[PDB]
């Protein structure tokens, strides 16, 4: 059937225009509409009828529509709006389709740099009791990706058991991360003490936690 | 305005049928259809039919149809969506939004969406522990305690404060795959150290796949 | 500064079934009417409650158009107050239609050879249709009295219908491309205008 074409992702510095383009043959013959998606919750629709914002959508989001594309326009993005988008046309020409476009990552390249903020936790007495030990490294506030995570036992390099999640953004815009080592219940108590050792953008700073702490 | 609130992310095997449901609030319910959207993990987005609340119209996409029920229900004003034979593709978000125009499809509001995962079954609930605030923590200003969920089945969860109540200086970890193939994350919290026992932390967590809620009650341990 | 795109809703390569037809909203921008009847091609331009060649010294606040396509013979039935199978069940104009119908054969493009069935027309409904009414639905109608517990039956049908197009048709039954603009005021600022309303 027809199908809309939609970039892969588009990419700008904060406060620059950015713009999304969405393709489909005379495309101008039917009416389009777009849609943001913010990460990883429900989309809301902040274009329709190919110009027309809803009551309360920021007048920096502006649409058009002519020729084989639409194009959604965006004057002085900043780093909330990193979304994706999705244009949306009606289509009964193709047996009642209501066919969606394959979505932009809007990326912002966001000036701030910021160091991270990164917790320890030793394991729980009562996971202990569950014959298990693991140590949570909470990381979070960060905007470039903290691509360098360590552990270490007694000031010694250690894999045994790690996780460690993909960064990704939060409310703050900023990027955040958690990284989990497991441990036997022996372990976490013969060694001296644990370690998580975190570096980005070349700078690094730890949090260490012994076992003998209210023991 | 206008809510439509959608029912909770059931979990179900392969061949099997998953029921979802959406009631809307505020507007006049059988003035608008209501259309169903679904979206593959880190894909797109495909619309899978719509059905009118004024008369009980269902119409559906080439795809789904012969497997999709669309349903209304004027006296709740609420409507649902009837999906079987799942296959492992079916594996998504389920959005329900609203028919604004009729004659140009477009959609006002929007569904939080319910997420369906058909996979080999074996739907587990969380582990809960507590981690209770360091001596580190005391000597600042600002002591940190929290959560954790460990393996559960790959799925959504839920942990809020106080039943959505505490919600300033509260971080909600993504869930991350252990090498076992089960979710787990963290739920941290900053407090002043000068509330730490005058005031009772407990962090409610659900899971609605297993249908598991815990409410675990964080303690600083002597 | 940007005109309205009806060269891209005409010159457009795929229309619609007659029961799916297509509306776009017109708006925020200046519409050259002229450029339509200049294309002296059409084999239907009647124009109702304006004057072709005024609506370039025309404002409105919004404009639609609604592009089809069906069997030329059917053609006089998208007239206000018409009758029949298109008329009923398919697109229904209202006794006050203030706007303008444009229609040409595209048998070479939309008839192919050995059929081109994929434009459709509806031929039952439990009421015939609203102004501006489109119906796309697919349940089974109910012609007996005995309720419809089957999708295919006796006094129980499906209620769609193909246009054999095929190139060597008659052309009472070749298919015709079809569009109908209706223009409407609103109380709110109006939107599209002619290029002589100077
Ligand atoms: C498109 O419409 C007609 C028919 O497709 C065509 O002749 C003309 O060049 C284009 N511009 C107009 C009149 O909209």
């Amino acid at each position: 059937s027809y199908e809309l074409t939609q970039p892969r992702s588009v990419s700008v510095s904060p406060g620059q225009t950015a713009r999304i383009t969405c393709g489909g043959d005379n495309i101008a013959s039917k009416n389009v509409h777009w849609y943001q998606q913010k990460l990883a919750q429900a989309p809301v629709l902040v274009i329709y009828y190919d110009s027309d914002r809803p009551s309360g959508i920021p007048e920096r989001f502006s649409g058009s529509n002519s020729g084989n594309t639409a194009t959604l326009t965006i004057s002085g993005v900043e780093a909330g709006d990193e979304a994706d988008y999705y244009c949306q046309v009606w289509d009964s020409y193709s047996g009642h389709h209501v066919l969606f476009g394959g979505g932009t990552r809007l990326t912002v390249l966001g000036q701030p740099k910021a160091a991270p903020s990164v917790t320890l936790f030793p394991p729980s007495s009562e996971e202990l009791q569950a014959n298990k030990a693991t140590l949570v490294c909470l990381i979070s506030d960060f905007y470039p990706g903290a691509v360098e995570v360590a552990w270490k036992a007694d000031g010694s390099a250690v894999n045994a058991g790690v996780e460690t999640t993909k960064p990704s953004k939060q409310s703050n815009n900023k990027y955040a991360a958690s990284s989990y080592l497991s441990l036997t219940s022996d372990q976490w108590k013969s060694h001296k003490s644990y370690s998580c050792q975190v570096t980005h953008e070349g700078s690094t700073v730890e949090k260490t936690v012994a076992p003998a702490e209210c023991s | 305005q206008v809510q439509l609130v959608q029912s909770g992310a059931e979990v179900k095997k392969p061949g099997a049928s998953v029921k979802l449901s959406c009631k809307a609030s505020g507007y006049t319910f059988t003035s608008y259809s209501i259309n169903w959207v679904r979206q593959a993990p880190g894909q797109g987005l495909e619309w899978m039919g719509w059905v009118n609340p004024s008369n009980g119209v269902t119409v559906y996409a080439q795809k789904f149809q012969g497997r999709v029920t669309m349903t209304r229900d004027t006296s709740t004003s609420t409507a649902y969506m009837e999906l079987s034979s799942l296959r492992f593709e079916d594996t998504a978000v389920y959005y329900c939004a609203r028919e604004r125009d009729q004659l140009v499809v477009y959609f006002d509001h929007w569904g939080q969406g319910a997420l369906v995962t058909v996979s080999s079954a074996s739907t587990k609930g969380p582990s809960v522990f507590p981690l209770a605030p360091s001596s580190r923590s005391t000597s600042e200003s600002t002591a940190a305690l929290g959560c954790l969920v460990k393996d559960y089945f790959p799925e959504p969860v839920t942990v809020s404060w106080n039943s959505g109540s505490l919600t300033s200086g509260v971080h909600t970890f993504p869930a991350v795959l252990q090498s076992s193939g089960l979710y787990s994350l963290s739920s941290v919290v900053t407090v002043p150290s000068s509330s730490l026992g005058t005031q009772t932390y407990v962090c409610n967590v659900n899971h609605k796949p297993s249908n598991t809620k815990v409410d675990k009650r964080v303690e600083i341990k002597t | 500064t940007n005109l309205c795109p009806f060269g891209e809703v005409f010159n457009a390569t795929r229309f619609a079934s007659v029961y799916a037809w297509n509306r776009k909203r017109i708006s925020n921008c200046v519409a050259d009417y002229s450029v339509l009847y200049n294309s002296a091609s059409f084999s239907t331009f009647k124009c109702y409650g304006v004057s072709p060649t005024k609506l370039n010294d025309l404002c409105f606040t919004n404009v639609y158009a609604d592009s089809f396509v069906i069997r030329g013979d059917e053609v006089r039935q998208i007239a206000p107050g018409q009758t029949g199978k298109i008329a009923d069940y398919n697109y229904k104009l209202p006794d006050d239609f203030t706007g303008c119908v444009i229609a040409w054969n595209s048998n070479n493009l939309d008839s192919k050879v050995g059929g081109n069935y994929n434009y459709l027309y509806r031929l039952f409904r439990k009421s015939n249709l609203k102004p501006f009414e489109r119906d796309i639905s697919t349940e089974i109608y109910q012609a007996g009295s005995t309720p419809c517990n089957g999708v295919e039956g006796f006094n129980c049908y499906f209620p769609l219908q193909s246009y054999g197009f095929q190139p060597t048709n008659g052309v009472g039954y070749q298919p015709y491309r079809v569009v109908v603009l209706s223009f409407e005021l609103l109380h709110a600022p109006a939107t599209v205008c002619g290029p002589g309303s100077h």
